[PDB]
RNA sequence: CUCUGCU
RNA sequence: AGUAGUAACAAGAG
């Protein structure tokens, strides 16, 4: 008697039961060490697949640089990155046609989003490459440190606050001879200030960082990404707009949908599908990824696609949307943190940098990594590699998708000109395509079209991970249709138990999550039941809040049964006070504050709930009541959360290991600047709702508003002549402290 | 402890199946100072929580 | 002897 | 030893 999960699908279709396939439970596979070898790998096989391109020698940059565009024809099936201009313009135009105006709307939507963008738009995102610093830094971070030394090197056109001012001293910045930046280095403080050449800070500005993707499942071997520097993301946003604007106005594009607009749609046009398609027609669905799709889709052909959508256009717009794919053509990729050599003989570690991987010797490295050192030797300038074909890691799906459903477009009768035709959907690397045709040979002719015709364009199909199957049942983004989209409730299980945001908001996002999941992923009651008492007593361990009655024993364990026996109704007492848990199937939207409001002490609620707490931190309106979660598949995602804010909804600790390394003075800066900008809201207070806005130092301001504020004081009463006196003498002392300097 | 104090069927340890790659005297050695640790702890009146 | 446990 | 797997930990920086 062997039992065999696997056999249960004997009976249970495969989709039905496709949660069982997903091993979810279990830790998913991390990277230790470096990433060097994972880029130098993405570099090699980038440049392989283009190997028979033209090699070029960029002249203000001075690296090699290779153009698979317009290669010749590909002779095998075998992923290639010889797009060709003339048929990439080609389905753009008959893209253009088939959705008359789509471009023109477009770009005149991208107009007004030039218009009116801000630079501050650029502090969303994360982990962004910082010139200045040779790492990455937080989005917010490395615009502040950009937009002071181009401050400090005379580009004072920033001011205006917006984005294309900015790109507009980017461009300044990198035809300038010369730059000044300042740099840190301990052995004491010092502020060392470093002069970069033309030719260095170019290649530092078209630099991209790369690292190795963590906690991706699915996986065998490990991938690495990239991140783009603070000069690159100012045109790749105006180049994303453009494109997602697009892709709204193409039905084949789901893309921009997201979650359960994303499934929506996916579903409309499937069914759009399989209803025009004749019914005496045959009809299949390919479901496939598509082999080395980043490394395949060169900027070039982004450069063509543009060009051609920004036709008519004014100069200016067309040389906005432009400059993206024209810095990405000359992008280099940085290698990483290096490589780690070990002496057993002498038992010593030792960290070489990647930086000097262009002079060390070949004897130090085991065979693989020797020879993927070898091929990437040429393309190895001051520490990074040229990697002007392919998009390692590219932001650019959304243009992506446009060449993509341009394509997918391409196969309507009126286009093939034979009985067979084609049309499906398209997202990043994933496709699912439809054809229908009048006999098997019909759907293997249009099969064999369309799949040379993205070989011409440098989609590659991967035959080895693809397969095709009757109209009705295919997979899309890890979404199983099924005739109709199937719960797969595998993917939601790292989404539960503890967040870790705070007690209150841990609690809030733990019910929320419930309850979105018996509302989308089909989680019956019984297992919400289920799935509601673990998250509770996980949440009890992880916050050592068990109840206080319990005579577990914890460091918090003492307070908890002091406050137990404190309050006279124990109902009342929130789970993070050792109160009983009163959730269930009715309530998971209600906040726990408010499910136990009734029931809570008078005292006990004036304390929990009393504002002037020393725990509760509130930052900008956009960071309240949110958190950042991450799903198993797919980018980040803005979770909002029903919570009241009690004393509970405290910060935790900050990572202090910065304290110790040569960079510590950007978090001094960092304490500082919030010293200025929590006196600011002092005077301000809308400053947090909304943006504030005027051309003044803080210190005008500030000033300006004490002077008023105190005479409007005075004017009612609210202050005396001797508080009005001295707040008179103290602005005028910070007037003077100004003007003395 | 306690659960140790309900066992009474203990004797000399002795390794049976060796470790090919390890050194099996160090973990009959470990064995012996948990017991030793354990059995301190006990004949100990002093409350040690984390031993 | 001090600092750090995602920098 | 061992974890682990294409590169690392088996403390690191002063």
């Amino acid at each position: 008697m062997d039992v065999n999960p696997t056999l249960l699908f004997l009976k249970v279709p495969v989709q039905n039961a496709i949660s069982t396939t997903f091993p979810y439970t279990g830790d998913p596979p991390y990277s230790h060490g470096t990433g060097t070898g994972y880029t130098m790998d993405t570099v090699n096989r980038t440049h392989k697949y283009s190997e028979k391109g033209k090699w070029t020698t960029n002249t203000e940059t001075g690296a090699p640089q290779l153009n698979p565009i317009d290669g010749p024809l590909p002779e095998d099936n075998e992923p290639s990155g010889y797009a060709q201009t003339d048929c990439v313009l080609e389905a753009m135009a008959f893209l253009e046609e088939s959705h008359p105006g789509i471009f023109e709307n477009s770009c005149l939507e991208t107009m007004e989003i030039v218009q009116q963008t801000r630079v501050d738009k650029l502090t969303q995102g994360r982990q962004t490459y910082d010139w200045t610093l040779n790492r990455n830094q937080p989005a917010a971070t490395a615009l502040a440190n950009t937009i002071e030394v181009f401050r400090s090197n005379g580009l004072t056109a920033n001011e205006s606050g917006r984005l294309i001012d900015f790109l507009k001293d980017v461009m300044d910045s990198m035809d300038k001879e010369e730059m000044e930046i300042t740099t840190h280095f301990q052995r004491t403080i010092g502020k060392k200030k470093q002069r970069l050449n033309k030719r260095s800070y170019l290649i530092r500005a078209l630099t991209l960082n790369t690292m190795t993707k963590d906690a991706e499942r699915g996986k065998l071997k490990r991938r690495a990404i990239a991140t783009p520097g603070m000069q690159i993301r100012g045109f790749v946003y105006f180049v994303e707009a453009l494109a997602r604007s697009i892709c709204e106005k193409l039905e084949q594009s789901g893309l921009p949908v997201g979650g359960n607009e994303k499934k929506a749609k996916l579903a409309n046009v499937v069914r759009k599908m399989m209803t025009n398609s004749q019914d005496t027609e045959l009809s299949f669905t390919i479901t496939g990824d598509n082999t080395k799709w980043n490394e395949n889709q060169n900027p070039r052909m982004f450069l063509a696609m543009i060009t051609y959508i920004t036709r008519n256009q004014p100069e200016w717009f067309r040389n906005v949307l432009s400059i993206a794919p024209i810095m990405f053509s000359n992008k280099m990729a940085r290698l990483g943190k290096g490589y780690m050599f070990e002496s057993k003989s002498m038992k010593l570690r030792t960290q070489v940098p990647a930086e000097m991987l262009a002079n060390i010797d070949l004897k130090y490295f085991n065979k693989s990594t020797r020879e993927k050192i070898e091929k990437i030797r040429p393309l190895l300038i001051d520490g990074t590699a040229s990697l002007s074909p392919g998009m390692m890691m590219g932001m650019f799906n959304m243009l992506s998708t446009v060449l993509g459903v341009s394509i997918l477009n391409l196969g309507q009768k009126k286009y093939t000109k034979t009985t067979y035709w084609w049309d499906g959907l398209q997202s990043s690397d994933d496709f699912a395509l439809i054809v229908n045709a009048p006999n098997h040979e019909g759907i293997q002719a249009g099969v064999d079209r369309f799949y040379r015709t993205c070989k011409l364009v440098g989609i590659n199909m991967s035959k080895k991970k693809s397969y095709i199957n009757r109209t009705g049942t295919f997979e899309f983004t890890s979404f199983f249709y099924r005739y109709g989209f199937v719960a797969n409730f595998s993917m939601e299980l790292p989404s539960f138990g503890v967040s870790g945001i705070n007690e209150s908001a841990d609690m809030s996002v733990g019910v929320t999550v419930i309850k979105n999941n018996m509302i989308n992923n089909d989680l019956g009651p019984a297992t919400a039941q289920m799935a509601l008492q673990l998250f509770i007593k996980d949440y009890r361990y992880t916050y050592r809040c068990h109840r206080g009655d319990t005579q577990i024993q914890t460091r918090r364990a003492f307070e908890l049964k002091k406050l137990w026996e404190q309050t006279r109704s124990k109902a009342g007492l929130l789970v993070s006070d050792g109160g009983p848990n009163l959730y269930n199937i009715r309530n998971l939207h209600i906040p726990e504050v408010c499910l136990k409001w009734e029931l809570m002490d008078e005292d006990y609620q004036g304390r929990l709930c009393n504002p002037m707490n020393p725990f509760v931190s509130h930052k900008e309106i956009d960071s309240v009541n949110n958190a950042v979660v991450m799903p198993a598949h797919g980018p980040a995602k803005s979770m909002e959360y029903d919570a009241v804010a009690t004393t509970h909804s405290w910060i935790p600790k900050r990572n202090r290991s910065i304290l110790n390394t040569s960079q510590r003075g950007i978090l001094e800066d960092e304490q500082m600047y919030q010293k200025c900008c929590n006196l600011f809201e002092k005077f301000f207070p809308s400053s947090s709702y909304r943006r504030p806005v005027g051309i003044s130092s803080m210190v005008e301001a500030m000033v300006s508003r004490a002077r008023i504020d105190a005479r409007i004081d005075f004017e009612s009463g609210r202050i005396k002549k001797e508080e009005f006196a001295e707040i008179m003498k103290i602005c005028s002392t910070i007037e003077e402290l100004r003007r003395q300097k | 402890i306690k659960c140790m104090k309900t066992f009474f069927g203990w004797k000399e340890p002795n390794i049976i199946k060796p470790h090919e790659k390890g050194i099996n005297p160090n973990y009959l050695l470990t064995w012996k100072q948990v017991l030793a640790e354990l059995q301190d702890i006990e004949n100990e009146e002093k409350i040690p929580r984390t031993k």
